[PDB]
């Protein structure tokens, strides 16, 4: 997952 | 019930990946479906392009507050999945890319  | 065209409840990581990356979807098209990985919440799958890697699917965690609403950062929370797709809608707000059209199929 990308995370902001 | 009438699921938003944003909603594809069932469907995996892997099928959301391929749909996106598919004729008719383009930069910024996006979905919301069920976590693989944490049982109850909910994973935000979008379409960004690299100067690198060119078109990819980026995945960002939904979190669930407890007795409702939702964030993917703690900076700010939402009511509710309509709140958070208008937010990021109008907004990267921190995300790789604005939230543009809902994958189609």
């Amino acid at each position: 997952y990308e995370e902001i | 019930l009438e699921p938003e065209p944003w909603f594809f409840k069932n469907l995996s990581r892997k099928d959301a990946e391929r749909q996106l990356l598919a004729p008719g979807n383009t930069h910024g098209s996006f979905l919301i479906r069920e976590s693989e990985s944490t049982a109850g919440s909910f994973s935000l799958s979008v379409r960004d392009f690299d100067q690198n890697q060119g078109e990819v699917v980026k995945h960002y965690k939904i979190r669930n507050l407890d007795n409702g609403g939702f964030y993917i950062s703690p900076r700010i929370t939402f009511p509710g999945l309509h709140e958070l797709v208008r937010h990021y809608t109008n907004a990267s707000d921190g995300l790789c890319t604005r939230l543009s059209r809902p994958c189609q199929t």
